[PDB]
């Protein structure tokens, strides 16, 4: 539905162009995917401590 | 050697392509973590000094 | 006459040329922040 | 949204099977039942169980262990119920102190321990001696007991053979919930960091290992339930679609396999090396190397 | 023998170790041997032997002793030969090894790729005393004791069709489990479900693995009350080969 | 090469993203879109530790040792030599296992299998992100996850126990310490009765399921079965490390104090506290 | 070269678009990322 | 006279002269890149 | 010796060839490696040394 | 001849004469570079 | 002796070449190991110390 | 007289002729060595 | 005795040569190793002691 | 006796061999290491006091 083949004979430069275009934002969202996970993970887990007691940003380090 | 061509005769090219852009990329992002990982060379760290922004 | 895609020879290089046309517009576009970058913040 | 297999759509029962004769007195077997709360997982049936000589010892001398720590804590508790609930993790049968060495000790300092630990010993050495004598009965291979025989050795290598080497009994642990913790930490600590005992390590990355296998092995049968793979034995002697899928599987993933035989040998060895390695480690500790630390550090894996 | 070297700094703990590391590489030796009873020699994409073998030798013959008298021997030229799939319908993608093999007709009738089935024997699979391992629920007295009895329930497709009713289980008798359901289907036939691929609703089994015109194909078994490991193999692949198929 | 049975399974289809371009086998492995990530992730971390070893100046494979950046360091980007190389790794590691993950998944679509295997080492993938991400976000800093050495992070995770006392007295921990023991212990059972089943005594033909059942009542008195020794060892060892990323969820993030001292509330019920006798007075 | 076109023959376009979006999303990101670990060209 | 991808004598050439011009191309990219940062910042 | 062709009649080139470059490149890694982790041979500190860097 | 690989001994022969150019252009740049490497900076 | 050849009618050549080669290069490996773990023979060590590198 | 490799015995001395002349030649490249480094440093 | 030769009756000749192999090749390196770590019998050491290195 | 041979017909002569060749090596290892960790007895400690080499 998203990653479509083209009718390469039958078929006009415009639309080529788009279908190049429509392939290429379909593997920027599914790369996009990963760092969406990532990046929400990381801003929820912090945002997560936040919201904890005092104490949870004071513990010794383990260095 | 003029006969290096016969290399395609014994190696599929669809492999070996994605194996050498694979292997290309992985060169170039290690040479550059490398660089950057000395402060003599890191080129951000170096403009910061040259120009003094922070 | 080698493909390992289904694809004639002119269909390739019109394929090409299209593909070709839009890098270069995603070159412009790049050099054009690249500048951008340069004039508010040089890394050289 | 497909079936995963994990639990029964539906629960069939008929008579119990009452099991095999082959060479086991039938007379030893008691009666049968169900329990369909177990029938959603596995086997509804609690089925008979063999009595003989060997599981009469062994049930006699473990409830007399449990027993004997049993009034030992209520000695401690000075007869009050409340104070038994109160403090039940926290009483400790602790093994007689390091003046006495081997000797047998006085009731109040170590006598009970010991009086426990024949008991614990002789139930360990019957019981070891049923599961060898049920194999032997139904004319299996006997792995079963020789994997038990590891286990035990890290349990004599606790509570005996350690104790023997140092001169005293005090080194074993005692029998309490949170005192045999702080046995374990104590142990670490007096050893220096048993982090780096390289047996402990070996223990723990068999341990490790035996978690991801069986992981692993779990989720590969039940995978290929579809094609009946959890029927093992009889796809070891007529290879099913479900053995070759299986190794397919693995073979794609890592560039090798196994087979629906030889899966087990790697389970059961990988079972094997925690309590095999960690026996050795423990017998190891105090008897030739007293800091961990500053062994590692001669050898070569700890900074100087 | 605390500080008590034999030389250098080598003590009972070093020695133990080393010892370790011996025994681990002699045991993983065997290890890998011993999981190479089947599958071996390693051919090519033609069938033919393949130049490389690995570093590992296959073992020594090993014999099994059946219930029956037959004996197997794993690692041997019978057993491969007995397991062996002869007339696939595949067709090489690539003049180069390790591309994959193109169906050449209809992949879960031909019985390729997740529709592959192995030849075992044409015999059922007994238990101990001989008597054969899964049965129908009408042939023995077991009853349903927990769950959703399925007898009688509509049969749903992956396609939202109702193709037949259930009327009968098949169970294994040792194991006391359900392994199949038998379904009559419109057209009168009687095909076998795998339990481990469907769904009991309250209302209905929905086997979301085939649709409706395929139920019609299913491989069948020769006898009304026996089902052999070889129509248990066919079946399990047909089904499952709807995931991708 | 190929096994003797492999040649009918090597079918096209079943691939995620890209088709047919890279649905090609390389010897035995399978490669797809994500084994090309996963070479490459693997690949790039494993070169960054060894070059993480040059910068530390050891080459003992025992020695070497990357750290993450300081605590100080908060939630920033760190500098490479500042423990921005921790990170880097991190991030290879992370893509490596996701992409192992979905290429196991790849692998069970073209098989037609089920997804345990993947699922099952998805549970490990988020052990592991819960010991460097998720705790040391919301404990406000990258500082608090362990080192990438063979035995540095087992200093780490020396120090990290020892921060609240005995770290036996944590619940979840006791829970999942129990549940791995019981792992192993099933484990070896499994693989024995599978063995001695296989493997009789000489001159007794092979032994069959009903042996096993009969086994295993004789002397428990109870059997599971093989299906339920599968499902029972899967959910054992997913639960064990399930328990084990709760316990050190909790530790450091709402309990601050010493384990050994939760425990005491039992003890301090009022309506037996001040009883005199026993351990606790 | 003007014969560059034939990689068209060899990779089939469209999956090879798909790859290619993902690569770029990709390297933009770690491009982002390493440009946060120097202060000077920190942009939050 | 052995060919294991099954291209020919004549595919196999035309595939590596347009492989060459792909690498002269890269390999003369990554000098002029060399002595740019040999000119900016020498190594040796 | 001039027969050394016939070490292609025992191994296949494909193999030979993947396992020789994989082999290859893990050496030259190392070796690099190696010497730039003392600092006597570290061509980057050499260079900081002589022209100032730091 | 004895050939487990299925080549001939022609075959052979022609595969590695490209095979020892390719290791001669190889060595001839190693050596090169150990020269330049002597000159600039000696082990010995 | 000049029968030696016969043990090629028993070892198959392909495992025992695989095998020779990962051995040579192993011993190798540990050959040289030894000596840079030995300052006396580090031949980089020695070269800092003859021509004054570090 | 026994073969469990399937060689003949002309193949086997054919073998062992390239096995023995490559073996001499790694040998003397090892002799050739071990006299340059007991020049430029004694061990005994 | 002379009829020494019957052991190739009762073992497989390959199996014994491998692991005659693997256990002098693990006694040379013990014995190598032992040597190395008495320092009166270290070769390494005495010749930097002879010759004055370090 | 003049009928041990039959011990050969109750048990199998390979397992037996190997065996009986693991057990001696071992016990030969055992006993050498302990001659070695005992100073009176390790005789590269004696030919060091004799000779003087340290
Ligand atoms: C789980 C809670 C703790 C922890 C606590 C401990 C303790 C305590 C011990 C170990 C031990 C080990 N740990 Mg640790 N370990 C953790 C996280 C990790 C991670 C990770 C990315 O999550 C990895 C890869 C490791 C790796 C390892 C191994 C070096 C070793 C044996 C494990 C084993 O066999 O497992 C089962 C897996 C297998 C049997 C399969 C094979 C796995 C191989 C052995 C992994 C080798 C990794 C290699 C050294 C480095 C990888 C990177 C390279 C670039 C490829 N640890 C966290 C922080 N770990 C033990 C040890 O000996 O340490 C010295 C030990 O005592
Ligand atoms: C601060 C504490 C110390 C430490 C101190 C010790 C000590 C001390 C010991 C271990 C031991 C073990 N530790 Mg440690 N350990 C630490 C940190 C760790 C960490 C970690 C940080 O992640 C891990 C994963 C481990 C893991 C492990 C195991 C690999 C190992 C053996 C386990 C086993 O099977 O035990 C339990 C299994 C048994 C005791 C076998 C029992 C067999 C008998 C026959 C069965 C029971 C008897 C009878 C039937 C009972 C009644 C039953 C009735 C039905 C009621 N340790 C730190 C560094 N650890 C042991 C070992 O081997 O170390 C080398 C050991 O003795
Ligand atoms: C490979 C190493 C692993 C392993 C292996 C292993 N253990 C084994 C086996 C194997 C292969 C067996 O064959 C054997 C077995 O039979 O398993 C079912 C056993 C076994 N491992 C056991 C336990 C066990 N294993 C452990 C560990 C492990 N065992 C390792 C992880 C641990 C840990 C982690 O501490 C424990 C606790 C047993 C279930 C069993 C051995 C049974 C046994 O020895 O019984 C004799 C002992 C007793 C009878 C003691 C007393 C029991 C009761 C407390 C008696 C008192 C109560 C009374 C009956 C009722 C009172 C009611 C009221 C009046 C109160
Ligand atoms: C139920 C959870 C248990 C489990 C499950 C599990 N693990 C699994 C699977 C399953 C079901 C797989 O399918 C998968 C597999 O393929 O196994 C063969 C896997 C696997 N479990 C593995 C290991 C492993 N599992 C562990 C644990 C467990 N795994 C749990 C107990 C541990 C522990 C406790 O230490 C280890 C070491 C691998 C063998 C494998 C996954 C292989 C993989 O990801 O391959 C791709 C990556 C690489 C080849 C290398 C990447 C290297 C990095 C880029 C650089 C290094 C980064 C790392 C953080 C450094 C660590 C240094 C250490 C000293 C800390
Ligand atoms: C009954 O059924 C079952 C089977 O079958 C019968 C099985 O086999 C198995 C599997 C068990 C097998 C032996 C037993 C033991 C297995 C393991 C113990 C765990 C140890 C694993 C250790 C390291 C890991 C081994 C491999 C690891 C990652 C993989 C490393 C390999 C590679 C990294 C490179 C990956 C290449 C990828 C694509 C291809 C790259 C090529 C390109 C272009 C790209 C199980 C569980 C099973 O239950
Ligand atoms: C340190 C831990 C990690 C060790 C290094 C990585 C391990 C994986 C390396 C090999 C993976 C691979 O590439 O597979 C292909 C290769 C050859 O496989 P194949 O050709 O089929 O061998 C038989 C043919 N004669 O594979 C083979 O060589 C087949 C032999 C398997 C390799 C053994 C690796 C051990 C795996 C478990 C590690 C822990 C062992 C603990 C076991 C305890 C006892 C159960
Ligand atoms: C790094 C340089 C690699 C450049 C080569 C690029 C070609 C793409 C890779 C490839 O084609 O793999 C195929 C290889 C050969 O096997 P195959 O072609 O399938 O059939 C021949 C058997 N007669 O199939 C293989 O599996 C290669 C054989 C591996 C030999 C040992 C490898 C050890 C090191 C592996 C990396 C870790
Ligand atoms: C750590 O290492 C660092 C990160 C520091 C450095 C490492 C760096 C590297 C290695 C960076 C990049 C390597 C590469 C290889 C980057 C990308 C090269 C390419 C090949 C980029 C391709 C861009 C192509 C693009 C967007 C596609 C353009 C096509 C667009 C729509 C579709 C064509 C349709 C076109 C209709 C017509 C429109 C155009 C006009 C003029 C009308
Ligand atoms: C700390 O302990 C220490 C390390 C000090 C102890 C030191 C120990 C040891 C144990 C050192 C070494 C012992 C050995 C056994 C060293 C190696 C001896 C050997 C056996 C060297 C072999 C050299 C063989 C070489 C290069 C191979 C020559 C073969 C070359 C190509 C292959 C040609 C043969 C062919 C090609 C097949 C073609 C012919 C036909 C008919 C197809
Ligand atoms: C710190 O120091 C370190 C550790 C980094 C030292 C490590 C160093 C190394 C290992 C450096 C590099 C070794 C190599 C091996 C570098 C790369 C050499 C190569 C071989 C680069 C090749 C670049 C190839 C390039 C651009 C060509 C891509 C080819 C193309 C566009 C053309 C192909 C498209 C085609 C041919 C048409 C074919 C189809 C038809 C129908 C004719
Ligand atoms: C710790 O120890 C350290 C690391 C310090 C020192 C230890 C060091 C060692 C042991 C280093 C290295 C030992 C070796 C043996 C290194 C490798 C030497 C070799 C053998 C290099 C081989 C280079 C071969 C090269 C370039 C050739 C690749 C071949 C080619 C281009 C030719 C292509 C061939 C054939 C195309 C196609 C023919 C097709 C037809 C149809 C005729
Ligand atoms: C109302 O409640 C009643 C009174 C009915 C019963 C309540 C009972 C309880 C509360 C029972 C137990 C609580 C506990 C905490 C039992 C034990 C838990 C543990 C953790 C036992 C651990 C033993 C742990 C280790 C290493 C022991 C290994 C023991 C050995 C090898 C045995 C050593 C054997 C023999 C030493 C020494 C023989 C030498 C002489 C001189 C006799
Ligand atoms: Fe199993």
């Amino acid at each position: 539905m998203f990653d479509k083949p083209f009718d390469y004979e039958n078929g006009s430069k415009f639309e080529m162009g788009i279908w190049i275009g429509r392939q290429m934002a379909y593997g920027a969202f599914l790369g996009s995917i990963p760092f969406l996970l990532g990046l929400g993970l990381v801003l929820g887990s912090y945002g997560l401590g936040l919201m904890l007691p005092e104490r949870a940003h004071q513990a010794p380090s383990p260095y | 050697m003029s006969k290096f061509y016969k290399i395609w005769l014994v190696f599929d090219p669809r492999r070996v392509f994605v194996a050498q852009g694979v292997f290309l990329f992985l060169l170039a992002v290690l040479i550059h973590l490398i660089l950057l990982s000395t402060p003599a060379f890191n080129w951000l760290t170096v403009a910061t000094a040259k120009h003094g922004y922070v | 006459d080698l493909s390992f895609t289904g694809l004639t020879d002119e269909q390739a290089q019109e394929l090409h040329a299209v593909y070709m046309s839009g890098l270069s517009a995603f070159i412009a576009v790049a050099v054009l922040a690249h500048l951008a970058v340069m004039i508010w913040r040089p890394w050289f | 949204a497909e079936y995963q297999n994990f639990f029964n759509q539906v629960q069939v029962a008929g008579a119990p099977e009452m099991g095999l004769k082959e060479d086991v007195d039938t007379f030893e077997r008691t009666p049968a039942g169900m329990f369909n709360i177990l029938g959603w997982m596995g086997n509804a049936q609690i089925g008979p169980i063999y009595l003989g000589i060997a599981g009469t010892v062994s049930l006699a001398f473990g409830a007399a262990w449990f027993f004997t720590i049993g009034v030992w804590y209520w000695y401690q508790a000075g007869f009050d119920p409340f104070i038994f609930m109160r403090d039940l993790f926290f009483f400790s049968l602790e093994p007689p102190p390091a003046e006495y060495g081997l000797a047998i000790a006085p009731l109040k300092q170590g006598g009970v321990w010991q009086i426990a630990s024949l008991f614990m010993a002789i139930s360990v050495i019957a019981w070891w001696v049923r599961v060898y004598t049920r194999a032997d009965q139904l004319g299996m291979g006997k792995h079963m007991a020789w994997a038990f025989l590891s286990a035990i050795w890290l349990w004599s290598v606790l509570g005996f053979w350690r104790p023997i080497l140092m001169g005293s009994w005090s080194v074993a642990p005692p029998y309490g919930i949170f005192s045999h913790l702080d046995w374990t930490n104590q142990f670490s600590l007096d050893h220096g960091n048993l982090f780096y005992n390289p047996f402990h390590g070996l223990s723990i990355a068999a341990l490790y290992g035996s978690a991801l296998l069986f992981a692993m092995h779990g989720a590969t049968i039940l995978a290929v339930t579809r094609f009946g793979g959890e029927r093992e034995l009889e796809q070891i002697v007529d290879r099913g679609t479900a053995s070759e899928r299986a190794a397919l599987f693995w073979r794609w993933t890592m560039g090798f396999n196994a087979t629906m035989e030889g899966i087990h040998r790697w389970a059961i060895w990988m079972a094997v090396m925690v309590t095999l390695t960690g026996g050795i480690g423990i017998l190891l500790s105090g008897t030739v190397v007293d800091n961990w630390y500053v062994w590692a550090q001669v050898h070569g894996y700890a900074p100087v | 023998m605390v500080g008590v070297n034999f030389f250098g700094d080598f003590d009972l703990a070093s020695l133990a170790i080393w010892s370790f590391w011996a025994f681990l590489a002699y045991l993983i030796y065997y290890l890998q041997t011993e999981n190479m009873r089947e599958g071996y020699p390693l051919e090519n994409d033609d069938g033919k032997l393949s130049p490389n073998q690995g570093p590992f030798p296959v073992p020594s013959p090993k014999t099994f002793d059946l219930a029956d008298g037959r004996k197997i021997v794993v690692p041997s030229v019978e057993n491969e030969e007995a397991h062996r799939r002869t007339d696939l319908a595949l067709e090489r993608t690539s003049v180069n090894e390790g591309y994959p093999f193109r169906p050449t007709g209809n992949p879960m009738l031909d019985g390729v790729g997740p529709a592959s089935w192995v030849p075992r024997r044409d015999e059922p699979e007994v238990d101990a005393h001989g008597h054969n391992k899964i049965q129908p629920m009408r042939k023995t007295e077991m009853k349903v004791s927990a769950g959703r009895d399925p007898r009688g329930m509509p049969v749903q497709a992956g396609d939202t069709e109702v193709v037949g009713k259930i009327v009968d289980m098949w169970v294994d008798i040792p194991e006391q489990l359900v392994r199949y359901l038998e379904v009559e289907l419109n057209s009168g036939k009687k095909k076998l479900l795998p339990m481990t691929m469907l769904k009991i609703w309250s209302d209905r089994v929905r086997v979301n693995a085939i649709t409706s015109d395929l139920f019609d194909t299913i491989p069948d078994i020769k006898s009304p009350d026996v089902v052999t490991k070889l129509e248990e193999d066919k079946i399990s692949a047909y089904v499952a080969g709807g995931y991708m198929y | 090469a190929l096994l003797s049975f492999e040649r009918k399974y090597r079918v096209p289809g079943g691939t995620l993203i890209g088709g047919s371009l890279f649905d090609f086998w390389v010897g035995p492995f399978y490669v797809g879109f994500f084994g090309v990530t996963t070479i490459f992730f693997a690949t790039l971390g494993f070169l960054l530790i060894l070059w993480g070893a040059a910068m530390q100046g050891t080459w003992n494979p025992q020695l070497i040792s990357i750290f993450p950046p300081p605590v100080e360091n908060g939630l920033n980007v760190a500098a490479l030599d500042k423990g921005g190389l921790w990170q880097v790794i991190t991030v290879c590691a992370t893509g490596a296992f996701c992409s192992w993950a979905l290429r196991e998944v790849e692998i069970c679509r073209k098989l037609g299998i089920g997804f345990h295997i993947p699922v099952a080492f998805s549970m490990a993938i988020f052990a592991y992100l819960t010991l460097v991400v998720i705790r040391p976000m919301m404990m406000g800093s990258w500082g608090y996850a362990f080192p990438y050495g063979i035995w540095t992070h087992l200093d780490w995770v020396s120090n990290t126990g020892y921060t609240y006392g005995n770290f036996h007295y944590n619940p979840f921990h006791m829970l999942g310490i129990s549940l791995f023991f019981t792992t192993a212990w099933a484990l070896a059972m499994h693989g024995a009765l599978v063995l001695s089943a296989a493997n009789p005594v000489k001159g007794k033909t092979m032994r069959t399921p009903d042996h096993e059942d009969t086994y295993f009542r004789d002397l428990m008195g109870y059997s599971v079965g093989t299906l339920g020794i599968h499902r029972l060892g899967l959910l054992l060892a997913l639960n064990a490390v399930f328990w084990s990323a709760c316990c050190m969820l909790v530790s450091g993030t709402i309990y601050f104090d010493l384990w050994s001292d939760w425990w005491y509330w039992w003890v301090n019920m009022p309506f037996w506290a001040d009883m005199a006798g026993g351990i606790n007075g």
